[PDB]
């Protein structure tokens, strides 16, 4: 598309500029069209991939959850009818915010993950994967939910498999990952038992395995942890 | 307070 | 363009909800939309109209002094060669930015201005052409900087003149007004002197005229007020 | 410190 004539490596500066002006849409357009050239990623670009993302999908959640807010209230008894604007407007909101999702989820099958064979890069490809099935989640309403919800289980799940087998429990991806499948079971699946029992084994083992890491890497996982920590304190 | 996913 | 098939009414209701959710883009284009069924706009709707554009176009702005700032890093002596991507990727923001003040520009000339003709609807509006002169002038670099900067002096000086006819020195329209040419004076005309000049005259005429105000009036006088003695404290 | 201009 629009960044063909782009060189990689000029798109790569440029994700990087837009990341330092919060200028997250265009790091994302630039990510893109980095990607489509069909090299692989580094795990800085990857990182540069992922950061882009989920900063233009999070504001649309943001926006998303505000709207169906006021729908929401909207329906509730002695409400006054204001027409169909609400609904409208979050509807168009909604479906930015899928075709963002739907985007990921194209590079991602088209090659991202085909071609990603060591364990850092195919774990997050994965976990991304789940991820923005279960922003696609967090919206469906309709018949085709439970298949939205199984294909996010399906690529956390294998993520996970891979992490375990092949990362250390204190590796910041093996974390992420954890973190995240544990709010898909929490809030998605409605499994909170399963999302607390991962987050508090993902914090024990990474605990135990602290004492082999250099300095820079103890302050990397323990940030990752307290996140885990975070949610086991609000959910128990 | 919002529980947290992976995010900065 | 592309609001004309909607209802001017849901228009505003769509700002106010894009408003809620911090979504500023949709925000301008709804009240974009609004202005060109061709009526004139109420209080409420010319602050509407007032918001998304400036939210719009203040986060281009910061994001250009971010990128303006790496290329004139980039342009110091010692500083590796990068080639053109800075510049590229600036000039891109730049043209984005000037096209949304061209945009507002556009919709005060056809044909807002011409229509107002109560004090506090046409001072607003030429604030308002003073202001996006302004954004353009910030910006400006080539042989129409001078008529740019005169254009942004203009529109504010006849805001002024009709101001001080027509409304109380405390008026909040008057106010930030007036706080909006003491900086353009400032940091565009090179006029320190007349910045500071204006905003003390300013501040010490609305001090005189508090007593006169309901607790509400007051409380909305005096926060730009505030603005006005922060701009002297940091300028003196 | 950023000078003000007319900003929420
Ligand atoms: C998958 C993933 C992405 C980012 C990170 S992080 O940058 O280390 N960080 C602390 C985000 C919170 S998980 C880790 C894992
Ligand atoms: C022209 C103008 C626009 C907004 C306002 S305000 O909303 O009263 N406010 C305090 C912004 C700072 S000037 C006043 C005047
Ligand atoms: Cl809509
Ligand atoms: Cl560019
Ligand atoms: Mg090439
Ligand atoms: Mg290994
Ligand atoms: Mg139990
Ligand atoms: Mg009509
Ligand atoms: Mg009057
Ligand atoms: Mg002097």
């Amino acid at each position: 598309g629009a960044m063909g004539s782009m060189e990689r490596a000029s798109l790569i500066q440029k994700a990087k500029l837009a990341e330092q002006a919060e200028r997250y849409e265009d790091m994302a357009a630039f990510m893109k069209g980095a990607v489509e050239k069909g090299e692989e990623l580094s795990n800085e670009e990857r990182n540069l991939l992922s950061v882009a993302y989920k900063n233009v999908v999070g504001g649309q959640r943001a926006a998303w959850r505000v709207l169906s807010s006021i729908e929401q209230k909207s329906n509730e008894e002695g409400s006054e009818e204001k027409g169909p604007e609400v609904r409208e407007y979050r509807e168009k909101v909604e479906t930015e915010l899928q075709g963002v999702c739907d985007t990921v989820l194209g590079l991602l099958d088209s090659h991202l993950i085909k071609e990603a064979g060591d364990a850092e890069s195919r774990v997050f490809y994965l976990k991304m994967k789940g991820d923005y099935y279960r922003y696609l989640a967090e919206v469906a309403t309709g018949d085709d939910k439970k298949r939205i919800i199984d294909s996010a289980r399906s690529a956390y799940q294998e993520a996970m498999d891979i992490s375990k087998k092949e990362m250390p429990p204190t590796n910041p991806i093996r974390l992420g990952l954890a973190l995240n499948f544990s709010v898909f079971h929490y809030e998605i699946a409605n499994s909170p038992e399963e999302a607390i029992s991962l987050a508090k084994t993902t914090f024990d083992e990474a605990m135990a395995d602290l004492h082999t890491l250099s300095e820079d890497s103890y302050k990397d996982s323990t940030l990752i942890m307290q996140l885990l920590r975070d949610n086991l304190t609000l959910w128990t | 307070r919002r529980r947290k996913s992976c995010q900065a």
